[PDB]
């Protein structure tokens, strides 16, 4: 995809994080869990629900009474209104159509986005205090207790608190 | 003419929209198909004829 996070440099997503579109899992010495992220899924359902409605809303619909009106010694009247006709179900059908594969791939890239995004929100948090380990993981230089994940899960990580744990294991690691 | 339900003869029909206080005025000395009823009518929109076998 366009933003290299979905199917990419994370390859795959995650049958047991049912609970919304993107968010974490951890691992510490208490065990392993998924958690949504729920302000990012939030803001997606939002846009992407947005950009249904406005799909739908967006047509204006009139009445129209459409029969066969015309005699035999008609046909001309009649063949106008079949151009005519024929012509809005060429142009309704194209653009439809296309509408829907082009947003239909923003769509896909939006999501590519969001995922990213929220990789670099969490690489922001931890800066050094943990290695990156490039497949959308990030392995913790300190140790990291479940009131820890929940900081970085909710953009409170305490980066100076760990700070110094961090550096002596990154010190030690140049051993 | 040719036979339509064994009639050679035909019938033409004709119409008109007859105001509020205007009158109709026929003056026939043969072949005259004369109304006996007709229709009251308000018009305030239009559609059209579907063609349906439901
Ligand atoms: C169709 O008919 C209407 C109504 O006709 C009236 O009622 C019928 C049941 C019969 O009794 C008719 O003989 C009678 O006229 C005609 O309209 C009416 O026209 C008359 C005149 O022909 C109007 O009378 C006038 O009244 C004014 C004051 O109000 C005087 O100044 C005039 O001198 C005259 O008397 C009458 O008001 C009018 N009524 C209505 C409701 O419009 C109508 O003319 C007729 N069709 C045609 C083609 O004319
Ligand atoms: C983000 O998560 C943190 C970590 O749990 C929350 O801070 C702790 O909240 C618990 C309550 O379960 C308290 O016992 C701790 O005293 C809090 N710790 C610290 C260091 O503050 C915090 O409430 C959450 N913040 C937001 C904005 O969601």
């Amino acid at each position: 995809g366009l933003f290299g996070a979905i199917a990419g440099f994370i390859e795959g997503g995650w049958q047991g994080m049912v609970d919304g579109w993107y968010g974490y899992h951890h691992s510490n010495e208490q065990g392993s869990g998924y958690a949504a992220d729920k302000e990012s899924t939030q803001k997606a359902i939002d846009g992407v629900t947005n950009k249904v409605n406005s799909i739908i809303d967006k047509m204006n619909t009139q009445f129209e009474a459409v029969g066969r009106e015309f005699n035999n010694l008609e046909r001309r009247i009649e063949n106008l209104n079949k151009k005519m006709e024929d012509g809005f179900l060429d142009v309704w059908t194209y653009n439809a159509e296309l509408l829907v594969l082009m947003e239909n791939e923003r769509t896909l890239d939006f999501h590519d986005s969001n995922v990213k995004n929220l990789y670099d929100k969490v690489r922001l948090q931890l800066r050094d205090n943990a290695k990156e380990l490039g497949n959308g993981c990030f392995e913790f230089y300190h140790k990291c207790d479940n009131e820890c994940m929940e900081s970085v899960r909710n953009g409170t990580y305490d980066y100076p608190q760990y700070s110094e744990e961090a550096r002596l294991k990154r010190e030690e690691i140049s051993s | 003419r040719s036979k339509v339900n064994g009639q050679s003869g035909r019938m033409e029909f004709f119409w008109t929209i007859l105001k509020p206080n205007d009158a109709i005025n026929f003056e026939s000395n043969g072949n005259f198909i004369a109304p006996e009823y007709a229709y009251k009518i308000v018009k305030k929109g239009d559609s059209t004829i579907m063609k349906s076998e439901l």
